[PDB]
RNA sequence: GGUGAAAAGAACCCCGGGAGGGGAGUGAAAUAGAGCCUGAAACCGUGGGCUUACAAGCAGUCACGGCCCCGCAAGGGGUUGU
RNA sequence: CAGUGGAGGCCCGAACCGGUGGGGGAUGCAAACCCCUCGGAUGAGCUGGGGCUAGGAGUGAAAAGCUAACCGAGCCCGGAGA
RNA sequence: GUGCAAGAGCACUCAGGCGCGCGGGAGAACCCUCGCCAAGGAACUCUGCAAGUUGGCCCCGUAACUUCGGGAGAAGGGGUGC
RNA sequence: ACCGGAGCGCUGUCUCGGCGAGGGACCCGGUGAAAUUGAACUGGCCGUGAAGAUGCGGCCUACCCGUGGCAGGACGAAAAGA
RNA sequence: GGGGAGGUUUGGCACCUCGAUGUCGGCUCGUCGCAUCCUGGGGCUGAAGAAGGUCCCAAGGGUUGGGCUGUUCGCCCAUUAAAGCGGCACGCGAGCUGGGUUCAGAACGUCGUGAGACAGUUCGGUCUCUAUCCGCCACGGGCGCAGGAGGCUUGAGGGGGGCUCUUCCUAGUACGAGAGGACCGGAAGGGACGCACCUCUGGUUUCCCAGCUGUCCCUCCAGGGGCAUAAGCUGGGUAGCCAUGUGCGGAAGGGAUAACCGCUGAAAGCAUCUAAGCGGGAAGCCCGCCCCAAGAUGAGGCCUCCCACGGCGUCAAGCCGGUAAGGACCCGGGAAGACUACCCGGUGGAUGGGCCGGGGGUGUAAGCGCCGCGAGGCGUUGAGCCGACCGGUCCCAAUCGUCCGAGGUCU
């Protein structure tokens, strides 16, 4: 009962160990939602993000996505409400974590400093069809 | 609810970084070292720390090591001479000890840092 | 954090394209709104060819703020000003145009008719 | 010499007093094994020493 | 009007329900009842309550390995729920079901001698325009020369920490007999790993 | 301002860096020991007699009680519970 | 008009005079000082040296300010124990 | 000595000098002086007092008015490193 | 660097304060003043009183002494009241 | 037209104070008062309902934020269930401000032959670090409680806490021509406020990591160091500290009541809510609730734990030296703390540190090959480092051991 951390893991039947890896680079799509008298949806939420806050239990991820009036700053708690979140197309080589210069110039400067590593895109192809190579060696 | 964490005081941030570094020279130089117990404290911990890195021997560390310090043959001595003997110990390698009597002229607690082999 | 001495810009046609806070709607020791409040407004700098001329004193509903307020899953929401829309002494938002995202919050507390016309709801 | 003066003297029991809670106060000691002398407790006696007594060059 | 003996543990927010939940645990765990009490020898109604077991030479003594049973000493020693006559056995956790409130009493930290806006809570003032002499401080206390008297409890630059209160009202929505825990509604007082009584709430009767 | 009749104004051992002291020794006297004759009070010390940790005060007065020390008695002084 | 040239009780700002808005200091480092900021800044400038002018008198870009740290008449000393 | 438009400026530092005639631990309230501040932006206040934003050099650009000198660094904006 | 009124940007002036800083404050040792000071054995209420009391009546709270801290009162200290 | 009460205003008096009692408003901090402004209840109404008016009881809690003016007063503003009045030296300058005020300058309007002067105005202008006693708030030392130690309690008394809005439902039924528009119960959110807590949000970290400037030095290169704050500058930032953040507190209910509404019922065959008896009835009173608290001199209670003659008191209470439960000195410390105390561990031990792992912070380092002449850059790489942190680990520090500790009043 002395490592409160290890109670606090054994609260662990709350876990999300089915979620797409990504650093505060971008992301991108969908979310999860409620809307309505009965709730019944899910509304779509892009993103190109901003900070990663570990937390173990809802290490939570506030996300930048600028839409058809301004600038939005969306947080979710990584593990519930969201079902399967998935996003787009990561990117990163990120310096820091908290985009915070890109509430200061969001422009084409974002795209101006913004690469996404092929390197992650090439692991994307081979874990492509090497998981029907999965779906065939032991 | 201040100091609920650690960590003793009293000088320039600076002051109390340059003056650690220094008990380290003075010390690593000797061995066995004559201080005042809050200092002393602070003190085997930060050194004791330095000489886990010496127990290695990367560049990396290394520089590390003077980078906190300054002279090379002192880099050299503690690479060569003590660095290899604490080899197997895995653990504080100075052991500072109270004395009687008090610093005289003001009556501070006195300590004395050792070798420990 | 909305209060009063703040400059807030509509979204939407109106006649008017930035209103400043005065008092709020709420109990007499609420100085604060934020997502689906009522906050009496000023007209500070409006624009010639409409209705709502400069110096107007009408109310308001916000429908954007710089500081996020946490949905009740733990799950917060900003939209980078303190964008508000012009309601009438009958709660009617007053104009047509409706702008930009506005928040579900102003959905459950009687702005349905924004919701609506609401491009990006969140 | 500001505003702060007291305002009639101070009684010679009130000084004692005041001092009462004051007064010296006892030293305290202990016995030095493989020696034969007093030492401050956990301390090292130049005279007695700790384990192996580290110095002990007294003329 | 029933209790238990706890610790505290966590804080976080499971996402429960379909909203959040800032979830407090503690583990109230084999916390034994080791001497009830009768009105005419004692006038109340009441159990004492142990803990952590963890307790050898360092005790010994009285014990109450006399007591009429034993069971030693946690280390934690033992409380007393009020008004409160058990079924015996060292009591765990699952007195209470997930779907009921209840009351949680405990220590507040220590915060000390503290300032009096950081304490009961006054104003001070003047940043600039006044003076600096007096950002942090009480002004006034009280009246000319009839009170001539400081007004006996006028809240003070003083103390403001190391004190304990008991909190109604929470709603402890799980506990894992497995590991012997109880998760509530995420406002216990006092730090983690310290000490915190159980007990049911208050309503309406 | 003033040792003392007179310098006879302190050898020697002792502890101590000395400073200063402890005998020795000086003289009638060192409680004349060196800006020292004679040492009022305020003044801070130290030992012992009485009294004080439920206690409301211009502090003492008056009486009753008890504690200590006196006195041959009877009486007294000192103290303060009330 | 261009080039030239380098005029200013010129312009920004050191040393250099000052002392403006503020904080600090208040038996102070200090019988006027520290920190911030300020204004003069080749001129009515500022500065080392020797000399002059005085108590109803001087000196004054003028406050009755300065004449030795307290000036509606300096200080001393004498009538004066007014 | 080096660097920034330059320099008796500033930042580091030559050489020379020095650590300021009490300190040692804690790591309270509060105070001196100093940094960050959400979201709102003088709502504070007698008063934007104070603090802060502006900040240097090349480029671009400049009202009413005027005694043609000015107002002008008007303001508004662009660069600067390798 | 003179007194208002306004406007922009800006900002802990404010909403409303939270942490942080080192240095003082607090504990160890060395040194160690001041104004003031009739003597104190000094709670409060409610009346009185030369009209605003721990000292007086009635009647009051509370073992004895201290450390840090605030400042209503002792008609608080310094000014033989401008 | 009469009678009063109140002591805020405005005056009359000149007794304390001329060896000083510092006068305005605002800041801060209040507390009391009730002739209640808001919120309950109730009475009556020229009261259908609605809302209104007026009168009695009731201070528990509340009494907002901006504009002008030094200004309180006032008007305005947008609001609110509400924007109450007054006392306490018209509360409060050993607590602040000094803007207003009646210092010396100057001017202004102005009176005076004039120096100067004018409830006439204007611009500037030095609130004095050290709390002796009281009082207040926190904290200890001594003694206490008529055996000695631990541990768990009891509640004497006292303090805190008491608010309050809109909305849906009953039913658009009752009333009402309509417009309007309901009592009674229920249901859901709000605001201000007290409380506690770092999970989420976000500020925070004086050296946790990164980018960087000129520089000076190791060591010419890379690399690395200090200076520039008392971190040079910026970008980020765990723990702990926090509010805007977050879970909660005001309840329900019981008992006596006001004003008032009622029942049986007389004197005085009838009447009465009373003079006997009894019931309903308020945010008000007592409690429930939170917290203190047996210095509740009356020291309480419970549960255990230890025990005489050892030397003077023969008879009388002491006195003296170590012991038994025990407790402390010193140490290693602590979401404890000015000191103290309170809390924990002291070799049989994980208490600090060191070590290793976990998390988390920062974001591909020192260097190695590799492309451009080059600034640099591909790769080795989510690496290296690592402040508090969840813990494992005796590697080192908590060695040795010292001293205080019942001998048990009586009736």
């Amino acid at each position: 009962m002395n490592r409160g951390a290890l109670i606090k893991l054994v609260e662990s039947r709350y876990v999300r160990t089915d979620l797409p890896e990504f650093r505060p680079g971008d992301t991108v799509r969908v979310s999860y939602k409620v809307k309505e008298g009965n709730r019944t949806r899910i509304q779509d939420f892009e993103g190109i993000v901003i900070r990663i806050r570990r937390n173990g239990f809802n290490t939570t991820f506030t996300v930048r996505k600028v839409s058809y009036g301004v600038g939005v700053e969306r947080i979710f708690p990584l593990h519930s409400p969201l079902i399967q979140k998935i996003d787009i197309v990561q990117r990163g080589r990120a310096r820091r974590a908290k985009l915070y210069f890109i509430r200061n110039l969001s422009d084409r400067e974002i795209r101006r400093k913004l690469r996404a590593d092929r390197k992650r895109i090439d692991q994307d192809r081979a874990a492509e069809r090497a998981a029907k190579e999965e779906a065939q060696k032991a | 609810r201040h100091l609920k964490s650690g960590r003793k005081l009293n000088r320039h941030s600076s002051h109390r970084l340059a003056l650690y570094r220094n008990q380290a020279k003075s010390l690593l130089t000797h061995g066995r070292i004559t201080t005042t117990v809050p200092k002393a404290k602070e003190l085997r911990g930060f050194v004791d720390h330095l000489i886990h890195l010496a127990k290695r021997g990367d560049l990396h560390a290394r520089r590390l090591v003077l980078r906190d310090l300054q002279d090379v043959k002192l880099v050299r001595k503690l690479f060569d001479e003590i660095a290899p003997r604490y080899r197997d110990r895995q653990g504080g390698y100075t052991r500072v000890l109270k004395l009687a009597e008090r610093r005289r002229g003001d009556g501070a607690p006195l300590a004395l840092v050792e070798l420990v082999e | 954090m909305i209060q009063p001495q703040t400059y807030l810009e509509v979204a939407d046609n109106t006649g008017a394209r930035k209103i400043m806070c005065i008092r709020v709607l709420k109990g007499s020791n609420a100085k604060y709104a934020t997502v689906g409040d009522v906050i009496v407004a000023s007209v500070k700098e409006a624009i010639p060819r409409g209705a709502v001329k400069e110096g107007d004193v009408v109310k308001a509903v916000v429908v954007r703020t710089k500081k996020e307020i946490k949905r009740p899953d733990g799950s917060a929401i900003r939209f980078d000003d303190n964008a508000a829309v012009i309601i009438n002494n009958q709660l009617e938002p007053r104009g047509t145009r409706v702008f930009g995202p506005v928040a579900r919050e102003l959905r459950e507390k009687g702005f349905m008719k924004i919701v609506s016309l609401a491009p990006e709801v969140l | 010499a500001k505003h702060p003066v007291p305002k009639k003297k101070t009684s010679k029991a009130r000084r004692d007093a005041r001092r009462s809670h004051h007064a010296l106060t006892p030293p305290t000691l202990v016995p030095c094994p493989e020696c034969k002398a007093m030492k401050p407790p956990h301390t090292v006696c130049p005279e007695c020493g700790y384990y192996a007594g580290r110095k002990v060059l007294e003329v | 009007m029933k209790g238990i003996l706890g610790v505290k543990v966590g804080m976080t927010r499971i996402f429960r329900d379909d909203r959040a939940v800032p979830v407090t645990v503690i583990l109230a765990g084999p916390c034994p009842v080791v001497q009830r009490r009768t009105p005419e020898k004692d006038g109340y109604t009441a159990v004492q309550l142990g803990f952590l077991p963890q307790n050898p030479k360092r005790v010994n003594r009285p014990l109450k390995g006399h007591f009429a049973k034993a069971g030693v000493e946690p280390v934690r020693i033992l409380r007393e729920i009020r008004d409160f006559n058990p079924e015996g056995d060292t009591v765990t956790v699952e007195i209470f079901k997930p779907g009921e409130r209840v009351d949680v009493t405990g220590t507040s930290k220590g915060r000390g001698f503290a300032g009096v806006m950081k304490r009961w809570n006054f104003a001070g003032g003047p940043d600039s325009h006044g003076a600096h002499k007096i950002h942090r401080h009480p002004g006034s206390i009280g009246n000319r020369k009839t009170p001539g008297r400081v007004y006996k409890g006028k809240k003070m630059a003083g103390h403001y920490g190391a004190e304990r209160v008991t909190v109604m009202n929470l709603e402890v929505v799980d506990v894992i007999p497995e590991e012997n825990l109880l998760l509530v509604k995420g406002a216990v007082p006092g730090p983690n790993g310290g000490l915190v009584i159980v007990r049911e709430t208050k309503k309406a009767a």
